[PDB]
């Protein structure tokens, strides 16, 4: 008759290996699945972005983004509403884990990680990102360039750029001028030489390298 | 307060089981996980595996599996763990601890039992006999000549030395048992004295042998 | 997997000093490591978690860093609780290992030990078995050798040792020595004698007897 | 608040008929009929049919509110559905009888509406069912694993026409159904192709079963 | 512990007759009543008021889903609400209405629900249900309309080929055209304009616009 | 366990520092930052608009207004939507705190407040403002001039004046012929030429100056 | 019923910790907020400061943060209070209250506990002196005559005297104790007695002092 | 911050009478205020909060008013129960002061002190320790003076008095005072006197003895 709202909680349950679980960011009424990497740093890592077969079409709509798209199993992406909820009640630490084709893994850390906190309304406020400080893993800092910013989306185009750089990025993302990260763009399988329009991590791989894999991970302070 | 009690210690022969309990309070105990760990004497600690009680999930350490199992009673806040078939350099101290929570790797132990010292070996029980050291003017250097008791060949450890009764303390020096091939324990235990004193005071060492009670008081001239 | 060797493996220093203790890692263990203080027959205190954090109620004095590789334990300046072994954590992977073990010991002025032999008693020479003991008292350093010669032979494998644990006033250590031989072989030869080696001797110390001298 | 009908047991209720049920959560109900008699009886129906009355012929809105009556021929919801699916595990059985007062029905272990899908829409409302026990019918449902809810207005199946309005219903179609239980009441045999209310396995593509129910119980 | 319908206000331990909070949704959110605990028994859950004519009644589809007033004096309590009492419990009618002569009159309806059993009452249209009548003063003109959907000038419903709610002028559940327009335009006593008014047909006929009316509902 | 709806709520949780808290005034599903202020008068406020940056506009529209607006942090509106729940369900209490630009304080109270009370619908009702019996602090009474009108906006126009106050005085609020109170005005700061236009309380410091900080409050009963 | 079921006395040398438990019953420990206050003997009461056991918030005073922490144990509805470094002006009673709810302003004490005397003093435990205060033929006023005792010279406190073994209660007067410049408590217990009656009564005080298990019965005559 | 002061610091009623309470602020405080009532070796008890509210159960007589810096308890007419000491709280701020007490006593006839001197004990002397006692019995009002005279030399510095509480049956006081000396100082001198002033004396009463008389 308790229910657990984040992964923290799971492993609070008693419950350690990795795989599909139900958490109550809402309430009670309603749940919604997510994947948890309970091994990785100790675990307690509830991810809300996994991509690794290109299978799925990240290039979604601003609703799509915000309810959220995708099977907790594979490919998905958990919404924007249920990352606020999160980010709302509990302070929370950010790990991205990255891979390339060429057997080789790297990651970033943030200490502080929340979506438009202390908004009263996060449509109002565009769902802004903000990251703090910033602990080096494999890959550089992409993501200290996009704090503050709005989630944009061809229907909706909040960056700073006069063009809509969710739309020349083939992606949806807090942009900017322009993207240093682009964990939603498409999936080109490897070097290409358009600019900046794939899955695209500026300081690891620069901006004319796909990723093969993917994953936004999130834990309790 | 939080606090965990173990069992007392046991002695096993090669091939059979012991089984080890752990009990708390002062927490919930269904709440944090419970780790257990082994400390050779002298030797690098060897973590055993982790259970938790709410979910009763385990995960052991690989060496350890087929071996030991573990289990938890929620009614009485008890926890087990068992080590099935018994081998004779599996003689350490078994420590039940406790893993803290602490928004991150946490998987560090903040609480600890006291120790169930298990000895396993094929030899059979059996007392001691008490021998004297007893001091000579070849022994005595200036005023203070030396003397004590030999607790020679005894089965299992522990045995308790001391002079007239505990009123002699000064000087005293118990030294830890030595195991000697035959598989029975063996120590000396020495006290210094001033050379004139030996005419008019006594010196009596009382042994006392637990395990097979056993009582002996020895004269020392 | 993920060995765990800790340095020094002995460390002896006084009240006051600022001591650092180290545990290497066989493989990159990131920035997770933990460290504990075990008193004699208790069980182990947790101090630093996560390679840098200190417990609560852990005195300010206690301080650790270190990533990757290496890690260092340090302290400020010590005091007479602090003396103690110390054991690293290896806390990031989950076979989970654990660190060699470092002595802590209080460091005193270099002492030479009071030697004392004792033969063995007509009660045990019934038995059939005879016991020689050889008594160190009260020295420092805790490093010190004791040989067995019997009619100026050395002897070895017949011969077992204890040292009790550093002395509560004077810090000073004790050695016994135990030399058991079978009752006719204790009756073949004549003189026994233990050779003490020790820092604070210029050569060997002798302490004999011999047999049947009563 | 009982979220399923089974819940419906322990509070205390075994006749069969009209219940109100708190699927999303104790803010709306939905009401739906309860077969506490079947089989030893917890039944929740997500499908009625019998009178013909009530059309199926209906759009994706529909289909995913519901619609109808709890009392006759209704349809419960997509979405209500995937609530029930989603937080607890359950069992499904199909009741079906001809025009020959025959019965005939088809049980399947495991049933689930989109499972471990962060959204329900997005996923189309996938339909999967697992280990399936043979009763009077044969196995139809197994052939739909895996497959999106489709409409006419909505085609998600794997033809290149669009199956749902060349069989006159709605359901988690492929290539084309082997069960159209949404199918048009066409009351017997039918000379059209695989239109009407039809479970291949039992009576064939040309014959339009009386009647028709889908029943949903805890694990 | 929270109450749902008015009934639930009686036990309680509330009597007076005044507005009350009652959760039909969920303890969530309330929406305020005003219950008539005085009338045969009491323990009435009230849907519907007018008197003063203020209010207007001519509203879209939209507000009479949603409800609009204050529970004070003239509102509506809205179909959706209403829906919601009617699908959890059986419930009974009682209207009562009084004229510019001092006189009052009443009809009760033993069964009444809003679309019931229904799994969506927007599909539905909100058809009203009404059973058994046991006569007060006032006739029985809602058993005509008994089974049709709820009609407005946005969402034509009724049987008509018009727009019965239009030429009306209210909201009601109309057929080929009403018996009881309970939600028509206030013109305060006769009128030379053909069944647009409050008006109950079988009590004071299709010229004739009371001056107090309201809708009354309690658990079965 | 029930959610706490309001601060005061909070208060009884065991929070009296105040700053940044989550409620649930809808229910457990979603809930809403506010700020509190636990010091003043024993504590126990909820903050349902805060001005003193002068960064935010509060020349927003009808959308805005209701679902509210801002950061918790600083400036901000609740929205009133949430704060109808709040009124609907418990009796509350309201105070205002104003403060100039020459280092002086002032205040009044009013002992009943609501959003339209007894509304079967707050939207239908343009959620009408209701307030009661006046206590002096350091300014005059200007809301009982504004009980019982409705929310206005350049959006939705329903002040008793022919022409559109709420246009006029750059700002939203409860308005009548027109205002004696704009604390939604635009944030002129200081003295301003313009007639009631800026943040202005009437009855303080008239209708030509803006004052510095502005918060209402409102706690239970 | 609503109680609170403070700790018993406790004795201190300067610069010592004391800790204070207060253990509630009667109503939900985890609800209200715990207030802790002290009033030194004849003076202005001081307020220590607040915890709430649900959330385990605090506020204290300014003078004394650094040296008072605050705890509860939910399991057994107690909390505790501990001043840690203790100085001689500290002696005074030490009372836990709890602040009752009410829609405002709150942060008065509806219930308290019932004292937990705190003696601080490098004093050492120390047993009286008993000494005769004679009746005199010049200290009697007409037919009624005053003696007593006087209890000198012991610590801590209290001791309690009796005449004739409590047989002995009109007109007794047992003042207040003082605290000698020495760090040791000195009082007097007096009677007055009929001047006729000094020859074939006996009055004898009964002066006993628990905490260093002192009886002493010491006989007056003129 | 946020002194609180009483006044007055000693109030003397009879039953039936109106009596007033006042406590002051040193910088407002605005509505908000509390009073309580201790009862001796007691907790106190709340009365009052918020400045004119009354708990429940508090007797209607209880009542009381006041706003900003000055404030007032005032109580209709007395009764038995009412007579102890009350004591007023801050209350608005987080400093929380509290007000210096003020005693409410029974008032009685004027009477005025049976005074009895006390010479040193012949145990006394011995130690090396002398207390001279002085005794004022049943006596109201409370205030009154005691001086020490030894050879007519006024002392200072060397005597304490103690205070009994109000008696229950007659409501009269008794003052105990006592000049401690050494053996020493007390044989140096002869005549030992307590001068008492009293309100009920039209001048000070002495009782005196000299060292040996009885
Ligand atoms: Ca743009
Ligand atoms: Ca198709
Ligand atoms: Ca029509
Ligand atoms: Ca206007």
């Amino acid at each position: 008759l308790q229910q657990p709202l984040d992964c923290d909680d799971i492993y609070a349950q008693g419950y350690q290996s990795d795989g599909v679980y139900l958490i109550y960011p809402s309430g009670p009424s309603v749940p919604v699945p997510v994947f948890c990497d309970m091994t990785t740093e100790g675990g307690k890592w509830t991810v809300f972005q996994k991509r690794f077969n290109g299978s799925v079409s990240f290039f979604r709509g601003w609703n799509d983004y915000k309810l959220g798209f995708g099977r907790a199993d594979g490919e998905y992406w958990l919404g924007l509403q249920n990352m606020h909820l999160l980010t709302l009640k509990q302070k929370y630490e950010l790990r991205v884990d990255l891979e390339d084709f060429e057997n080789n893994t790297a990651y970033a850390k943030y200490a502080d990680f929340s979506i438009s906190p202390n908004a009263v309304s996060a449509e109002e406020d565009g769902y802004t990102l903000f990251v703090a400080g910033f602990e080096d893993g494999g890959a550089g800092d992409s993501l200290s360039y996009h704090s503050g910013q709005k989630f944009s989306t061809f229907d909706r185009d909040q960056d700073l750029f006069v063009q809509n750089c969710a739309a020349l990025s083939s992606g949806a993302f807090w942009f900017r001028s322009c993207h240093f990260a682009n964990l939603n763009g498409f999936y080109l399988g490897g070097s290409h030489l358009s600019y900046a329009n794939g899955i695209n991590w500026a300081q690891w791989k620069g901006f004319y390298y796909s990723l093969k894999r993917t994953e936004m991970k999130i834990r309790r302070a | 307060q939080m606090q965990l009690v173990q069992s007392g210690p046991e002695v096993k022969k090669p091939g059979t089981s012991v089984k080890v309990s752990c009990k708390a309070s002062g927490f919930t105990f269904t709440s944090y996980w419970m780790h257990w760990v082994r400390q050779a004497r002298g030797q690098r600690l060897e973590w055993i595996g982790v259970i938790h009680p709410n979910s009763g999930n385990t995960k052991y350490n690989e060496k350890f599996r087929s071996r030991v199992t573990m289990t938890t009673d929620t009614s009485t806040s008890t926890a087990y763990m068992e080590l099935r078939s018994l081998r004779s350099d599996d003689t350490a101290v078994y420590y039940c601890a406790r893993e803290m929570w602490n928004y991150g790797n946490s998987w560090y132990f903040d609480v600890w039992g006291q120790g169930t010292t298990v000895t396993v070996s094929s030899a059979s029980t059996k007392g001691p006999s008490v021998f004297p050291l007893a001091p000579s003017s070849k022994s005595t250097s200036g005023g203070t000549a030396a003397l004590g008791c030999l607790v020679k060949d005894y089965f299992p450890e522990p045995v308790t030395v001391s002079w007239n009764s505990g009123a002699l303390t000064s000087g005293v020096h118990t030294f830890p048992a030595v195991l000697q091939s035959s598989g029975l324990y063996s120590l000396s235990s020495v006290v210094t004295v001033p050379s004139s004193s030996l005419g008019t005071q006594t010196y009596i060492c009382n042994v006392n042998h637990k395990p097979s009670n056993t009582k002996v008081d020895k004269k020392v001239e | 997997d993920i060995q765990m060797t800790q340095s020094p493996s002995s460390l002896s220093a006084s009240v006051g000093d600022r001591v650092t203790i180290t545990c290497r890692a066989s493989k990159s263990i990131s920035k997770y490591l933990a460290w504990y203080q075990q008193k004699p027959g208790k069980a182990p205190e947790l101090l630093i978690y996560s390679g840098s954090t200190l417990q609560s109620g852990i005195p300010a004095r206690f301080s650790g860093s270190g990533s990757g590789t290496e890690f260092t334990l340090t302290i400020s300046s010590l005091q007479s609780e602090d003396f103690a072994v110390y054991y690293c954590q290896q806390h990031n992977e989950y076979p989970f290992t654990f660190g060699q073990g470092t002595k802590l010991e209080i460091k005193r002025t270099v002492a030479a030990p009071s030697v004392f032999i004792f033969p063995p008693s007509d009660e045990q020479l019934k038995s059939g078995t005879a016991s020689v003991v050889c008594l160190l008292n009260n020295f420092y350093p805790r490093e010190a050798k004791v040989q067995w010669k019997v009619d100026n032979a050395l002897q070895s494998g017949n011969s077992q040792e204890s040292v009790t644990e550093q002395d509560s006033k004077d810090s000073t250590y004790s050695l016994s020595s135990t030399l058991t031989l079978s009752k006719a072989d204790y009756e073949k030869h004549k003189v026994y004698a233990c050779e003490v080696t020790h820092q604070g001797l210029s050569s060997p110390v002798t302490k004999s007897f011999n047999r049947g001298e009563c």
